[PDB]
């Protein structure tokens, strides 16, 4: 996997 | 203010070729020359400018069979139909003219681009 | 030998989505709570075990309607399926619970597994 | 985007 796009 | 998975794209494409493999949910045969390819139309319309002019036409939507033109390629739509479920493009020097040339017809912008930078390194 | 698009899988991804928007080859309705919810069902089987297992049933797979259990929230179900079109999830404190338990019973594990990260991350 | 997988 999760990232802050 | 959302966060995003890397991988889901990818996963999902993986899962729809599965499920082409499986024969499961796939709504329309493409004929071409004869050889039959099943497939899902939403995959098709999603990958091509071609099937997306076919699939939301008013009849052609509900069309259970496409028949492509005869001047195209088996081998070269088989290649193109397994790059839409997978992202991986299967070019070979003795394939790349009939990739090509199904590809324009297709409406596969990034393809033709990279056949065509394949062509002009062996010139 | 294959070469391959980096964003293929994304490019997809988005097409199914803007089909999804303008209501294009949707083929059931899901029901939460009297709340109606159209969609592809290859996109949903590709992302939820639960789906996967009603789609592939040789009853349920021939069904528009799907009516999903009275507890279920339609908030947290509308947040998971625009994450299983788009790879983003708008996880909030306020919708937290409901998205997991929605997660839960699609079987959607990554998802409960970012879920749980972040209420454990709160306590 | 291409690349070698
Ligand atoms: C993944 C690569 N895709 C394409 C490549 C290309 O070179 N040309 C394309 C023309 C059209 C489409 N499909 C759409 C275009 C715009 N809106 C919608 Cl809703 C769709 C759909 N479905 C896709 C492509
Ligand atoms: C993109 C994330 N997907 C899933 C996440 C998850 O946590 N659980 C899943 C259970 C099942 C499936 N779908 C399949 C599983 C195996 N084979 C086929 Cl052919 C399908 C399909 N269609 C998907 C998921
Ligand atoms: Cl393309
Ligand atoms: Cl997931």
């Amino acid at each position: 996997a999760w990232v802050i796009p | 203010s959302c966060i995003q998975f890397t991988r889901h794209a990818s996963d999902v494409l993986l899962n729809l070729n599965r499920l082409r493999s499986r024969d499961i949910l796939t709504d329309v045969v493409i004929v071409v020359s004869r050889e039959q390819f099943r497939a899902h139309k939403t995959v098709l319309m999603a990958c091509s400018g071609l099937f997306y002019s076919i699939f939301t036409d008013q009849l052609k939507c509900n069309l259970s069979v496409i028949n492509l033109d005869p001047e195209i390629n088996p081998e070269g739509f088989c290649i193109l139909l397994d790059f839409m479920y997978t992202s991986r493009l299967n070019l070979r020097e003795g394939n790349i003219m009939a990739v090509m040339a199904t590809a324009m017809y297709l409406q596969m912008e990034h393809v033709v681009d990279t056949c065509r930078k394949f062509i002009k390194a062996s010139e």
